[PDB]
């Protein structure tokens, strides 16, 4: 839903890397290497943030009030 | 015995091994640069200072690796997330 | 009849991880020490989380859940607090926690990130570690919604909750060329060379060492950043030289009362 | 700049002098005497005529400015100190070119006589730890005591960049690279005046560790501030003379032909002229150059080389009596520089059946790097014979390396059999069964008796 906030089969902190990892796709790295600049080595890190679905951008379509 | 040729010349072409050999470069023991500090009679530095492209890699020591993360694969893809706007 | 001696070299030492390498020492001794790195070195961590207003997408467990996996800056302070089960004071106090707050309500269309940057301290050396990069994501907030809460921290092991654990991930490799022949590769030319492979391009493992012993041993302490990554070593030798010294108190206690 | 205004007794500076000729350096004195002029226009008019590229000049009026150092110009002694300094740190810069007529202690005792009286005014200035500080390098030791008086300058006044630059010199010595290029990277961001080039000896650190990248861009923009520098035309001959493979031509021609053109008085270019033109088969010309590539040289590791050099010119001719003595140099100079030396000693002291000392010096040899063909020089001059595993275990070793790689091997195998038929006879014989095809490809020639003897028996 949000972005795990550490890897879970490792530890490193993954939740403050979303947006920049969008960010870096925005910039049009490639897939992989917005993970090498994140600074992302273990594969257990990677899937991290590969394998995230970030649903809450859709949860966040609903209004509770406005 | 054996009447072996004794080694009196070289049939070797050890030439191969004179070639490769690194010349280190010692034309004056300063270093080819006269140390002293009343011969700096001009400067560069007046104040259309030079700074050239090729002068500013040397000034880095070691700065300048792979990227088999990109290599195109056909059984290999990419990734789709949350937009707002979709079918 | 008695101790090796250790020894020590640090290969490489950043602000996120140690490598280095104890030499003699044993096997046992070394994945012991790696245990302790994981398990036992002592963090500050969110462990409290009282929740007053909470209007997130994400239910209150949610959030609390995240908030303990945010780390802390406890560098310092992890050694000064005492464990809050053994604190006397019938409620969290500085001497035993760190107070958190959290306010934030998106009165804005454009949605706001809740972040670590959002946790505020009772005490500016327990901070989230991105405060001192960008900073963790706890929510994403509309137009409208707020989450309000007050959290402490407290000590506590990464044997207890892995909140606690300190580090992102222990390296820990000896014989790196199969000397010992405790791992027996079907077919050893498939195996890619470990970073610290001593051997040249052309063989593929070291002669078998029958007499040899695991004797060096190639650590990598990565940080999650709640300590330095030497902060990491020393305390995890700290802890568990500890340990055996109560272990020891408690034995000396059984035989004498014998 | 090109005339100044002269101070005269009356009419001051309504007179000048001029320095496109050249004038007497005779009569200067005597004219600056008479006229009275200030100490300033002493080191004005001695600044123009090192401007003309004139050393000596500058060097011989500056010295009878010492006597008139305060007649009656009211206490200018820091333009005396000033002057003084001049003549306490050019004789150092001057003793290193010496001429043929002079020696290098003739201006020692001249560098080290007049630096005393300099700081008799000012001591420990910006300039006088300079002086202390090079004249260790000149004797060839004390290179801790010149660093430490190098240091000195940066906590008193360090107020130009050469006043950092001795210490990457001396750390150069001590085979420190790392050190020196730390303190030769200051050189180029400020980059003050010198027509030495000062990115030259930049260029020459980034040749160790692998730094071919920097160094070629080092001697190029040398190239292009002064193509009158042969230190980083050279250079690049050294890069390439070991391409010896392709576009030979621009290493003899844009690499060795301009350099020696340009500047043919230099020992390291007349050396590697005579090493590629040995390759060429041109002898005539090799030893010309070799005999005027030694006689200027002073540090060994060139004249070593320029011996290794006569003595390969005399080696192919058949001439081993003018070439032992030749390596013997080359070896007495400069024994650590290279393996070449050792080598050229090991393969002439066949001669004359003093191969006992062969051994001993091809010894050395293996200390560096082993190779196919030093493997063969003692496996022939092998004196082990019979239960002798001193000389034996060496041979083994030797025919272990060219066993593996196949160098033509025609008698390799035979030099095997030889040594195992003490050891198990089923390698000699293996070895005599591979030796006895290995004699038929070359030419149809039949299998000499004594090979056919020894496998029999
Ligand atoms: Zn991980
Ligand atoms: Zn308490």
């Amino acid at each position: 839903m949000i972005i795990p906030v550490r890897c879970f089969t490792c530890g490193k902190i993954v939740g403050n890397k979303w947006e920049a990892y969008l960010g870096l796709l925005q910039a049009e790295y490639t897939e992989g290497d917005a993970l090498d600049a994140l600074g992302l080595k273990r594969y257990c890190c990677r899937r991290m943030l590969l394998a995230h679905v970030d649903l809450i951008e859709k949860l966040l379509n609903y209004a509770p009030l406005e | 015995t054996y009447p072996f040729d004794q080694n009196r010349f070289v049939q070797y072409k050890a030439t191969s091994l004179e070639k490769q050999h690194k010349h280190d470069l010692l034309t004056e023991p300063d270093l080819g640069v006269t140390i002293d500090l009343i011969n700096p009679d001009t400067y560069r530095i007046d104040p259309n200072v030079l700074l050239d492209p090729a002068d500013e890699k040397l000034l880095e020591e070691e700065i300048q690796r792979s990227q088999q993360h990109a290599k195109v694969v056909p059984w290999m893809r990419k990734t789709e997330y949350i937009s707002t706007e979709f079918n | 009849p008695y101790a090796n001696q250790p020894t020590v070299r640090i290969t490489e030492l950043t602000d996120e991880n140690v490598k280095f390498i104890i030499e003699n020492t044993d096997l046992a001794v070394a994945n012991s020490i790696r245990r302790v790195f994981i398990a036992e070195v002592p963090i500050i961590a969110i462990d409290w989380v009282q929740i007053d207003a909470n209007s997130s997408v994400l239910h209150d467990e949610f959030i609390a859940h995240r908030l303990g996996l945010i780390p802390l800056t406890s560098d310092d302070i992890v050694d000064k607090l005492q464990y809050s089960r053994d604190c006397t004071c019938e409620e969290f106090c500085p001497e035993c926690s760190v107070e958190f707050t959290l306010d934030v309500r998106c009165n804005e269309d454009q949605t706001r990130h809740v972040t670590s940057r959002d946790l505020i301290s009772n005490s500016p050396r327990v901070i989230p570690v991105t405060s001192r990069q960008d900073d963790i994501l706890i929510v994403k907030l509309r137009k409208g919604q707020e989450l309000r809460l007050r959290a402490y921290a407290k000590k506590g092991f990464g044997k207890e909750h892995a909140k606690w654990n300190p580090t992102a991930g222990v390296a820990f490799e000896y014989d790196p060329d199969n000397a010992l022949r405790h791992t027996v590769y079907p077919k050893p030319e498939e195996w890619p060379k470990s970073e610290y492979s001593e051997l040249d391009e052309d063989e593929s493992q070291a002669p078998y060492d029958p007499n040899g012993k695991p004797e060096r041993f190639y650590y990598n302490v990565e940080s999650c950043g709640s300590l330095r990554p030497e902060t990491i070593v020393l305390s995890a030798l700290s802890g568990l030289k500890k340990k055996l010294s109560d272990l020891q108190t408690q034995l000396s206690h059984e035989i004498q009362s014998d | 700049r090109g005339s100044i205004e002269i101070p005269l007794r009356d009419t001051d500076e309504v007179i000048e002098l001029d320095f496109d000729q050249l004038p007497e350096g005779d009569e200067v004195i005597s004219i600056l005497k008479q006229e009275h002029t200030q100490l300033h226009i002493w080191i004005a008019l001695a600044l123009e005529y090192y401007k003309q590229g004139k050393t000596e000049e500058f060097v011989k009026l500056l010295e009878a400015a010492r006597i008139d150092g305060n007649l009656d110009y009211r206490d200018h002694e820091k333009d005396q100190m000033t002057c003084l300094d001049t003549l306490a740190a050019y004789y150092v810069q001057q003793a290193r070119k010496e001429k043929n007529k002079d020696n290098k202690k003739d201006l020692i005792t001249q560098a080290t006589l007049l630096y005393t009286m300099a700081d008799k005014i000012i001591m420990y200035d910006q300039n006088h730890l300079l002086g202390r500080a090079c004249f260790c390098l000149l004797e060839g030791d004390k290179m801790d005591q010149a660093d430490a008086q190098f240091h000195f300058v940066l906590n008193q006044s360090p107020n130009n960049i050469p006043a950092l630059l001795g210490k990457a010199c001396i750390s150069f010595n001590k085979k420190d690279y790392r050190g020196a290029l730390a303190y030769y990277k200051k050189a180029l961001r400020t980059n003050p005046g010198c027509p030495a080039e000062v990115r030259l000896g930049m260029g020459h650190c980034f040749v160790k560790l692998n730094k071919l990248e920097k160094a070629r861009l080092a001697f190029s923009r040398a190239l292009e501030l002064n193509s009158k520098c042969v230190g980083a035309l050279v250079g690049l001959a050294v890069l390439e003379l070991n391409n010896k493979e392709a576009d030979s031509i621009k290493n003899g021609v844009q690499l060795l032909s301009r350099a020696y053109t340009i500047d043919p008085s230099n020992p390291m270019v007349l050396n590697h002229l005579a090493n590629h033109f040995f390759f060429k088969k041109d002898y005539s010309k090799v030893q010309h150059l070799a005999l005027h590539a030694f006689h200027n040289t002073e540090v060994e590791a060139m004249q070593a080389e320029s011996c290794y050099q006569l003595a390969r010119s005399f080696h192919v001719q058949e001439d081993y009596d003018q070439a032992f003595q030749y390596y013997y140099q080359a070896t007495q100079f400069a024994s650590s520089s290279f393996v070449l030396p050792f080598f050229g000693l090991g393969q002439m002291y066949i001669y004359r059946g003093d191969k006992e000392n062969a051994s001993q010096c091809f010894e050395k040899v293996l200390k560096a790097y082993p190779n196919n063909y030093e493997t063969m020089k003692i496996l022939g001059s092998l004196y082990a014979a019979s239960e002798d595993q001193e000389k034996r275990d060496i041979a083994k070793g030797h025919l272990k390396k060219v066993t593996e790689q196949y160098p033509d091997d025609v008698e390799a195998w035979i030099e095997l059999a030889q040594i195992l038929e003490q050891t198990d006879i089923q390698g000699a014989l293996s070895a005599y069964g591979t030796a006895t095809r290995i004699l038929q490809e070359k030419v149809q020639a039949d299998v000499p008796p004594e090979i056919l003897n020894n496998v029999g028996a």
